């Protein structure tokens, strides 16, 4: 029973239970989807709205980290914002100190080591969210997923959340060598519409954001005309 | 101290005298003032040897850590902005007048003057140290941008010489280094074969007519060189 109360503790099988648990908070959360192209990278996320009366852009899951890099949180939103607030602090340390836009490869690894430091010590709990870092710095267009463990991994296409399984099947049908950033918006948004349970989560919208040669390698929410 | 970077098309040339004086006595005759930060990013060092050396090593360390973790080369900008921050934080304690020059594949041949204050000024060519002040006119006249790698080296040598020939503080060897796509070419012109010196220039052979014999005529001849004459 004591093997799972803190993150400072391996079980006999050799796994941190508190991190697998935070990982369950991601897989009961609103489905996020992203796709790395040659042109750039696209992140879509379904936001499940609790009340009918929320504004447009309430509980914004996608955040600019720097000009070229934005996180899309999937999991506990508030935790995720602490990640974003960090990722930012790192991305601006890169501009202040080292005079350069943070590389996407670094920014992901910087965010992994942050989410990891909360899986080591007893005082902290692991982060409830996965982050989807989408950069387009000098290392080309990059997509990365930092999960609660701190495990960074680069993706072409990625799906997080409660639909992860079915949303990943639909990402495999795409050809990632071919697709542009303009097609991708339509297909990822088409995916999140298809997988989303209509009976459980009646009130929802599909916040999409990209960074590509279209947007001047600047990370922004796509206009509301491209979304469907 | 005389230092100068200049950019040619592909890359840059740093050039330096090799004299560190405690004012009027030459402590070291053969100091390398060109200090490697990374493979292709050298800084020149004017002012207190101590302070530039301590900053060159402190920055060469961060660029090493950076270069490892990003898993790629360092932009020269990065070297200059690190060197600006450290020259700026301590601008009151230290006496450091730096030139970060170098090559990265993105921007090519970049040169940054970081003088005393901790300003940081991307330029075509920078002059630092006591013996800078002589070159400024010499550049304005004879410098002509869009030089070949070969000429920019032969020039910088000529320049560093013109400076160290007039400046007391500056003198000795003219160390250059060319940083471009290819492997760094350092060369060390010894004084005995320097491109210019006042001693060997035919302008200054004929001595000033100061001494001048006891004569019966206002007609200036030459100096008195024998007691018999």
């Amino acid at each position: 029973s004591g093997h799972d109360q803190s993150t400072d503790v391996f079980s006999a099988e050799g796994r941190v239970f508190q991190v697998e648990y935070a990982g369950k908070a991601v897989d009961n959360s609103s489905t996020a989807v992203a796709a790395c192209c040659k042109d750039g990278v696209v992140v879509a996320v379904e936001k499940v709205h609790t009340s009918r009366m929320l504004e447009k852009g309430s509980n914004n899951r996608i955040h600019a980290v720097d000009r070229q890099a934005g996180i899309c949180i999937c999991g506990l939103l508030p935790d995720g914002r602490a990640i974003v607030s960090r990722a930012r602090q790192e991305a601006e340390n890169s501009r202040d100190i080292f005079a350069t836009p943070i590389r996407g490869s670094v920014l992901a690894n910087r965010v992994g080591e942050f989410m990891h430091a909360y899986t080591t010590h007893f005082a902290y709990r692991p982060f409830g969210c996965s982050a989807i870092i989408a950069s387009y710095a000098d290392d080309g267009p990059q997509l990365f997923v930092s999960d609660p463990s701190g495990t960074v991994a680069g993706y072409y296409g990625v799906a997080l959340g409660k639909a992860k399984t079915v949303a990943k099947s639909e990402l495999e049908k795409l050809d990632f060598s071919s697709l542009t950033c303009d097609e991708a918006v339509g297909k990822l948004a088409s995916i999140l519409h298809e997988v989303h349970d209509k009976q459980k989560d009646k009130l929802y919208e599909v916040e999409v954001a990209w960074v590509c040669d279209k947007s001047d390698r600047k990370f922004v929410h796509v206009p509301a005309d491209m979304v469907p | 101290t005389t230092i100068l970077a200049v950019s040619y098309n592909g890359g840059v040339v740093l050039a330096a005298d090799s004299r560190t004086s405690s004012g009027t006595y030459v402590v070291n005759r053969a100091s390398n003032k060109l200090t490697k930060l990374t493979k292709k990013i050298y800084c020149c060092r004017s002012g207190s040897a101590a302070d530039t050396q301590a900053l060159a090593e402190r920055v060469s360390n961060y660029l090493g850590s950076y270069q490892t973790d990003i898993g790629a080369g360092v932009n020269v900008a990065t070297a200059a902005n690190l060197f600006q921050k450290m020259c700026y934080m301590n601008r009151w304690n230290i006496s450091a007048g730096i030139i970060v020059a170098g090559y990265d594949p993105i921007n090519g041949g970049s040169v940054y003057s970081i003088p005393s204050g901790g300003s940081c000024v991307k330029l075509d060519y920078a002059l630092g140290g006591s013996g800078s002040i002589f070159l400024y006119s010499f550049f304005d006249a004879n410098y002509k941008p869009g030089m070949s790698k070969s000429e920019c080296v032969a020039f910088c040598q000529r320049a560093v010489a013109h400076a160290y020939s007039r400046d007391g503080s500056s003198g000795g060897l003219i160390r250059t280094i060319t940083l471009d796509a290819d492997e760094p070419e350092d060369q060390t012109i010894p004084w005995n074969r320097s491109p210019y010196c006042m001693e060997k220039d035919p302008k200054y052979v004929t001595q000033a007519t100061q001494n001048q014999p006891f004569s019966s005529s206002a007609k200036i001849t030459g100096n008195r060189m024998s007691s018999t004459g």
